């Protein structure tokens, strides 16, 4: 998920801005549910996630808000060590304790089958694993364990918030790790990294579970004034995508996301390559994201570094560096002619492939079925990026000559594969773009409707979008939320008129008016 | 336009619903019955999930996704203990909210060939009416998956693979590049001057 604010000095009209994009993926009915709720002192118009009584992404008469998910660390494992004669009890605090027990009926639909099964929690949470072979269980721990409910009830509040001050004691109470944005109309904006976050031991590697005898527990959680959080940065904005709140904020096991090479800069290459922006410039950074390679930010300077040494010798190689150089670094299909227009792109892409598992398979390939979604991660490969520009590293991976060969070969392989099976002028090359669906099965990993079959282009977006100005008036904007608003298909097949009627919006970049005002709404 | 109890619903050109209330108990209890209007299977299904009943509906390929959330959830009387710490007013308005969502389910089944939606009628079962515990199960079953992970047990893994090929002091070195303390080049969103 990404999220954009702009502080009044930042933008053109001086109003405070807002942008929402949050990534639940792309199913039909949608994962969100657009409203209008009006009631004395409290209007607000926007979406939140389906099933939830409060809007995330929109603006209320005061404020605008968006969220993404944070990262935080607001999960713990820990190591149970087990009785050897009895596999139900676990050493706490000095003594054997007994496991609390539960038994569970599943009924299944074949007629319908009946299953049970035994779940088990500890003082630390419900039981997720066993390692018998080490008299070790492995459980639990959330930090919002029991206060769902009062992250709802401070969602809801942030809802009927007028100000700083409101909207900020409902982030104190928020209880899960996300990220808060906030813009109103006298020109403020403000972050909350809102959580609880637990006090742990200091003896321990938080990149690894916690022994659970008892020397080791948590200590509570540290006060809210202690979460990343700011309001009007001196910047002057705050972009995200899910990368690191603030310089020493850790996130143990999950620090992987939080590298060097990270999404976001495509927001912040956006935002300080303009001057002051306003809804149109939010909207073609949000362009640029969704379609860009994200390895070319430090990789493709890499690649043509390397292959200028040994253009005198090597024409394909002077080829290429002219044909990357040119590359605005987008998969986008722009005449829409079911190809993406950049047809180095192709060669990028391979070449990509090519150089990250050269330079871990000899080492990392036997422990790749846990390494590979680290150093290949969808938003950065950080690790790969200091070994081939030589920066420092704990183990030493690859020399920079070992380096430098490495890209050559993989460049070489790239070129011949595009070579036999395309020819030789990047034109030949492009690729037929990749499509997506709205489907019948969102991240909750269960089928909740039929879906759609519709196709559109793949892009790296949210699932809504939400472009606000905090104009003196009222907000005021435009949003999308595909694919539609109603899920509704009759017995008799017939689909609702709302089914699927905002995805050509959201595949041709045209939006819908952001509805506040009453007579507007009327009218609509 | 149209007045539904003493609530103004207009739905707008693209079906969204703008609603009119004159008190909040009023405008939540609305805020559900549209969302069922127009959502009920997938309310339905989202709170299976959470529940642990999928499999009832679509077999054997969920059991093991069932357990999964049964294992980690709560049960009823665990989330009406969480629904009794809230603000009065707030537990209030998430039982309106259910109660929305019931009235519904109460309007369709009476005429079920034309108020439940074809999903219903083909996997042939019915809705259930609502609590204000099933709204709580609503906002677990999607904002936990983004807080639960168990990278901890992958890390543990990782390093102890390592070691075992490449011994200890290099398989610390390499899971420090894999898994770092902190990545100071990290891009950040703020400043620490802006805390
Ligand atoms: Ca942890
Ligand atoms: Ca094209």
């Amino acid at each position: 998920s990404n999220a954009m604010i702009i502080g009044a000095k930042k933008s053109k009209s001086g109003n405070a801005l807002l942008f929402s994009g949050p990534q639940v993926g792309f199913v039909a009915p949608g994962f969100l549910y657009e409203v209008g709720l009006h009631s004395p002192g409290f209007d607000m118009e926007g979406s939140g996630f389906i099933g939830y009584p409060f809007i995330m992404f929109g603006a209320n008469q005061h404020l605008a808000l968006t969220a993404t998910a944070g990262y935080g660390n607001v999960t713990d494992i820990f190591e149970e060590k087990l009785n050897p004669a009895n596999s139900t009890q676990y050493f706490y605090k000095g003594k054997w304790r007994n496991m609390e027990k539960r038994t569970e009926t599943f009924i299944v639909r074949g007629k319908s089958k009946k299953i049970e099964e035994t779940f088990f929690h500890t003082v630390h949470g419900p039981v997720i694993s066993l390692d018998a072979a080490a008299n070790v269980a492995y459980s639990k721990s959330w930090s919002f364990r029991g206060t769902e409910a009062k992250s709802i009830q401070a969602y809801m509040k942030a809802n009927w918030a007028k100000n700083v001050k409101e909207f900020q004691q409902a982030a104190s109470e928020f209880t899960m790790s996300l990220n808060w944005y906030y813009a109103d109309k006298k020109g403020n904006i403000a972050y909350y990294h809102v959580g609880k976050y637990p006090i742990r031991s200091n003896q321990i590697d938080d990149r690894f579970p916690t022994p659970g005898t008892g020397e080791y527990e948590w200590k509570g959680f540290q006060s809210f004034a202690k979460n990343p959080q700011a309001i009007n940065p001196k910047k002057g904005y705050v972009v995200n995508w899910n990368n690191k709140p603030s310089k020493y904020w850790r996130n143990g096991e999950y620090s992987i996301v939080w590298g060097k090479d990270n999404r976001v800069q495509q927001f912040i290459n956006g935002i300080e390559a303009r001057g002051k922006v306003d809804l149109k410039d939010l909207n073609e950074i949000n362009y640029t994201a969704s379609f860009a390679q994200l390895r070319t930010h430090y990789f493709k300077p890499l690649l043509i570094k390397t292959l200028e040494k040994y253009q005198s010798e090597n024409k394909e190689y002077a080829y290429l560096v002219e044909q990357l150089r040119k590359w605005n670094n987008l998969k986008e299909d722009k005449n829409h002619d079911g190809y993406y227009d950049a047809g180095v792109a192709a060669f990028f892409d391979e070449w990509w492939n090519n150089t990250h598992d050269k330079l871990f398979n000899d080492s990392l390939g036997i422990v790749s079925d846990l390494t590979r979604e680290i150093t290949d991660h969808r938003m950065g490969a950080t690790l790969a990026y200091k070994v081939l520009s030589g920066e420092p590293t704990n183990y030493q991976w690859k020399s920079a000559a070992a380096a430098e060969l490495i890209i050559l070969e993989s460049t070489d392989e790239a070129l011949a594969k595009l070579h036999k099976e395309k020819g030789e002028e990047a034109d030949k090359w492009r690729a037929p773009i990749k499509t997506m669906t709205f489907g019948a099965k969102s991240l909750i990993a269960i089928p909740h409707g039929y879906g759609s079959k519709t196709e559109i282009i793949e892009m790296n977006r949210g699932s809504e979008n939400h472009y606000i100005e905090m104009t003196p008036k009222q907000p005021e904007g435009f949003n999308v939320t595909p694919p539609g608003q109603i899920g509704f298909i009759h017995k008799d097949g017939t689909l609702s008129e709302h089914y699927e009627d905002q995805l050509s919006l959201y595949a041709n970049w045209k939006f819908k008016p952001f509805l506040f005002d009453k007579k507007d709404v009327k009218r609509a | 336009q149209k007045k539904v109890e003493n609530v103004t619903i207009i739905r707008d050109s693209y079906g969204v619903p703008h609603l009119y209330a004159k008190n909040k108990k009023d405008l939540y209890k609305a805020y559900g019955y549209v969302m069922a209007q127009d959502r009920l299977f997938q309310l339905e299904m989202f709170r299976r999930g959470n529940e642990g009943t999928v499999s009832e509906i679509f077999g054997e390929e969920y059991v093991t996704k069932d357990e999964q959330s049964r294992r980690d959830g709560y049960s009823d009387q665990e989330i009406q203990t969480m629904l009794n710490g809230l603000d009065r007013e707030t537990k209030q308005l998430i039982e309106q909210f259910a109660e929305g969502i019931t009235a519904y389910v109460n309007e369709a089944v009476k005429a079920p060939d034309q108020k439940l939606s074809k999903e219903f009628h083909d996997y042939g079962f019915l809705p259930r009416k609502w609590k204000a515990t099933d709204v709580v199960r609503l906002y677990m079953v999607s904002m936990t998956y983004f807080m639960d992970n168990h990278q901890e047990l992958k890390n543990a893994e990782i390093l102890a693979r390592l070691e075992r090929t490449y011994g200890k002091e290099k398989a610390v070195k390499m899971f420090d590049d894999l898994v770092w303390k902190n990545d100071l080049e990290a891009p950040t969103s703020i400043q620490p001057d802006d805390q």
